[PDB]
RNA sequence: CUCGAGUGGCGAACGGGUGAGUAACACGUGGGUGAUCUGCCCUGCACUUUGGGAUAAGCCUGGGAAACUGGGUCUAAUACCGAAUACACCCUGCUGGUCGCAUGGCCUGGUAGGGGAAAGCUUUUGCGGUGUGGGAUGGGCCCGCGGCCUAUCAGCUUGUUGGUGGGGUGAUGGCCUACCAAGGCGACGACGGGUAGCCGGCCUGAGAGGGUGACCGGCCACACUGGGACUGAGAUACGGCCCAGACUCCUA
RNA sequence: AUACGUAGGGUCCGAGCGUUGUCCGGAAUUACUGGGCGUAAAGAGCUCGUAGGUGGUUUGUCGCGUUGUUCGUGAAAACUCACA
């Protein structure tokens, strides 16, 4: 369903920024606790796990859900590294947030949850929901007219909208048009140690 | 190695090479418990290991490890084995589960705190 | 003796239905000598897809369709062929129109910019 | 319309007929053919090669122990004989 | 157990009755038939061969026996007439 | 009007359950039955003529603890029993033509002899009856092939095999039966012991392979147990029956 | 005692989370794919030969095995592709 922990402690842990702009992670890039300090028996096996607790914790998705991904991109005709990319990349709330309208990835979480948007004139709570392309996107007067929403929408100086979306009005109109592809994405860490880690 | 000889016998696997006797591949069986007496485990681990044997309602006679540190079972219990595998003592390989039909949970466990019947601490 | 019948699919809320023919003494959901059509009053014109000669033959050599079976032939106009009495004619309406696929995007997009 | 209406002939035949070698023509209007299999083995593919000792029955025993004849099979003609001596082709 | 259908029971009773005096008299016909057969005796055998093409053939038009055993005996019949 | 009880149709053998049994043409995959049946639906033609006996119900009387049960009288019919026309059909005798898979198949062959039915209610959208010809679908039988283990299971076999003639069956067929003959089955594993319903599938495995027959589907077997019989188009007849035991209940 | 037990403190998962039971693979750990038998498991003490398998060079036939082809065929769901 949804986690509870908050950003901070894991991109210690994971020693990458998840929050993207975490001034307290870079206070202390190493692990929390005692011994985050303490130097880690190093291990592929390692490497690995901190690469999905990265992917994972990076965008608010979560374990159970995380895993069906690999395995329907592994279902995909092309490499299991890219369509994983491209599925992790093709998410409701990922597609809202890379329009620049939502400040952080649980402000998208929350918003899904509170359903203050629409895809193709229908409200669809559910963050678990597939955005296809050339989908109508839109988002409700009630959250529109709310202050922080205000702020986001206003002062969407966030990351750039990338090429498969496209924000067309001051309706919040997220026009998208393709797929996210990997020469656009501009993804973090690569996903290729979880692809070979997960087929054996 | 002769085809033809291949057609006239073999290719058989060697043994099943079974693990669980209590009965059906019960995932756990219920019986009454007896001769509860400690025994001595391998001499490297010196210690000394509680342990009983158990007649299930598998009508099989089999020898349960007492896990944790205190224990609630005595003389005609409704235990319940489960079974496990403790190369510490020879020829066990039960156990029976704290918090459960008649052993009560061991008191105060907090590492583990689903194993040895430790309930929530409320 | 033969009779068409209605048999049911989907899941629960929402009905579906598979115009076979097949001997009464079967079960709703037996082995189907010929699926002949399909219908389904879950959607909203209850649309009907039949396979209309072969519906041809087995009424010719005695099938019965059930009462709403009956129903939905006449709702084809189907029983105005093999009985004639009028003339077969289109007797079932059909879904709205409904925009395409592509077309929706092409009227965002004009309405955009 | 007419009072009598007519039917089909629903072809038939082709009842299983093969080459076979008559081995026990030992009892009245009895003999006992033996066929041949060439059959690929499911597992390994070494080819093997069995048999099997039919019942024919001959109304005028013209077979005789090693003949290569032909034999369609009928319906039952009792128990353990279906099998029709036709097109003899080669005897002993 | 008892449901609904005794009245089943009655009907069954009554019709595997009747047939019991039936079939005792067309049995009795065709062993009668038998001794004039056997007797050699061809009037009498072709006699009784056309009352009991009469009688099994009412029979099998009636519900008592099935239209082909009746033709069975009666060829059966006929040929032990033909030959005596 | 309505409808209990009653006669009489029809439905009830399907629809649901279980996997005990079964190692078997049980199932699946492909074919034959020239060796075959089908109430119900569809479709041709022809007929439906006519006479008579009985009963439930209804009512009276009687025995039995009950279970239940007898006698007397009456009851109508699409109920039953006499009989008549059928030739569309069947059986036989002969015989013409024709295709052959040998028995044989086709011409409702022909011929001649013989034989075989039915119904009322109801005005009411009318429903209904008989016989045959055909459809349709449902079937019944046989076979190719596929799929447990175990000689610390190698001989088994006399209605077993073949023929004959019959009885019987829907049809073939030691199916059964009288005679004749002695065959027939196996190391390409009989006959035995144990084991198990089986398949579309499902799951693992890269694949092969391996394990399962949950549920959803396809068939089969089985419905206190064991024997027997019934009917109907159709019966291991689960909520049909009798008989031998078990168990249980009631018991005059 | 970072292995026990206790605390933080960390890992991960989450209305779940671990334990037991069973099957497949990993196992090539039945090796057809895809194993070996001097010393590690494995050549009987040695002969012949029934069954069986098994085959020299060359001529023609058959096309059973084998392959090529057309069609019937393999219910639906199965499972997958594609659409809703």
């Amino acid at each position: 369903a949804r986690y509870t922990g908050p950003a901070t402690r894991k991109s210690r842990r994971l020693g990458v920024d998840l929050v993207g702009g975490d001034q307290s992670f870079e206070k202390r890039p190493y692990p929390p606790g005692q011994h985050g300090r303490a130097r880690i028996k190093e291990s592929e096996y390692r490497q690995q796990l901190q690469e999905k607790q990265k992917a994972r914790f990076s965008y608010g998705v979560m374990e159970k859900q995380f895993r069906r991904y690999y395995e329907e991109a592994n279902r995909q005709p092309g490499k299991t590294g890219d369509n994983l990319l491209r599925i992790l990349e093709s998410r409701l709330d990922n597609v809202v947030y890379r329009a620049g309208l939502a400040r952080t990835r649980r402000m998208a979480r929350q918003l899904v949850s509170h359903g203050h948007f629409l895809v193709n004139g229908v409200k669809v709570d559910i963050p678990s929901y597939r955005v296809s392309q050339y989908d109508i996107i839109d988002v409700k007067e009630k959250s529109l007219n709310t202050l922080p929403f205000q702020i986001a929408r206003e002062t969407a100086g966030e990351r750039p909208i990338p090429s498969w979306l496209q924000v067309v009005g001051e309706r919040q109109r997220i026009l998208v048009h393709q797929l996210p592809e990997r020469a656009q994405i501009d993804v973090p860490l690569t996903e290729q140690l979880i692809v070979e880690l997960y087929s054996k | 190695p002769t085809i033809q000889q291949l057609v006239r016998k073999g290719r058989r696997d060697k043994i099943a090479k079974v693990k669980t006797a209590a009965l059906k591949g019960s995932p756990q069986r219920r019986g009454v418990c007896t001769r509860v007496y400690t025994t001595t485990p391998k001499k490297p681990n010196s210690a000394l290991r509680k342990v009983a044997r158990v007649k299930l309602t598998s009508q099989v006679e089999v020898t349960a490890y007492i896990p944790g540190e205190g224990h609630n079972l005595q003389e005609h219990s409704m235990v319940l084995v489960r079974g496990g595998r403790v190369k510490d003592l020879p020829g066990v390989r039960y156990k029976i589960i704290r918090g459960s039909l008649d052993t009560q949970g061991v008191k105060n466990r907090k590492q583990a705190r689903s194993r040895y019947g430790a309930k929530k601490e409320k | 003796a033969v009779k068409i019948k209605l048999t049911r699919l989907g899941k629960i809320r929402n009905p579906q239905y598979r115009i076979i023919v097949a001997d009464a003494r079967t079960r709703r959901d037996g082995r189907a000598i010929e699926v002949i059509g399909r219908y389904h009053p879950k959607e909203e014109p209850s649309l009907i897809q039949i396979d209309s000669e072969r519906a041809q033959y087995w009424l010719g050599v005695g099938a019965q369709p059930t009462e709403p079976v009956l129903a939905l032939l006449k709702i084809t106009g189907d029983w105005q062929k093999f009985k004639g009495l009028p003339g077969a004619e289109g007797t079932l309406k059909v879904k709205e129109p409904k925009p395409s696929k592509l077309d929706l995007f092409n009227a965002a997009l004009a309405e955009a910019e | 319309g007419p009072k009598y209406t007519p039917a089909a002939e629903k072809p038939r035949g082709r009842r299983k007929t093969a080459i076979g070698y008559v081995v026990s023509d030992k009892m009245q209007k009895t003999i006992v053919v033996e066929l041949e299999d060439r059959k690929s083995h499911p597992l390994y593919g070494k080819i093997i090669r069995t048999t099997k000792k039919v019942k024919a029955h001959d109304e005028n025993g013209e077979a005789g122990i090693g003949d290569r004849v032909s034999l369609m099979e009928t319906r039952p003609l009792s128990a353990t004989k279906r099998w029709r001596l036709v097109e003899i082709l080669e005897k002993a | 157990n008892i449901k609904s259908q005794i009245k089943r029971i009655r009907t069954n009773e009554r019709r595997r009755l009747r047939n019991q005096s039936v079939k005792s008299s067309l049995r009795t016909a065709i062993r009668g038939f038998r001794e004039a057969v056997d007797a050699g005796d061809k009037d009498k055998a072709s006699e009784l061969l056309h009352a009991t093409s009469r009688k099994l053939d009412k029979a099998a038009s009636k519900g008592v026996i099935h239209p082909n055993q009746a033709a069975n005996k009666k060829s059966a019949l006929a040929l032990a007439l033909n030959k005596l």
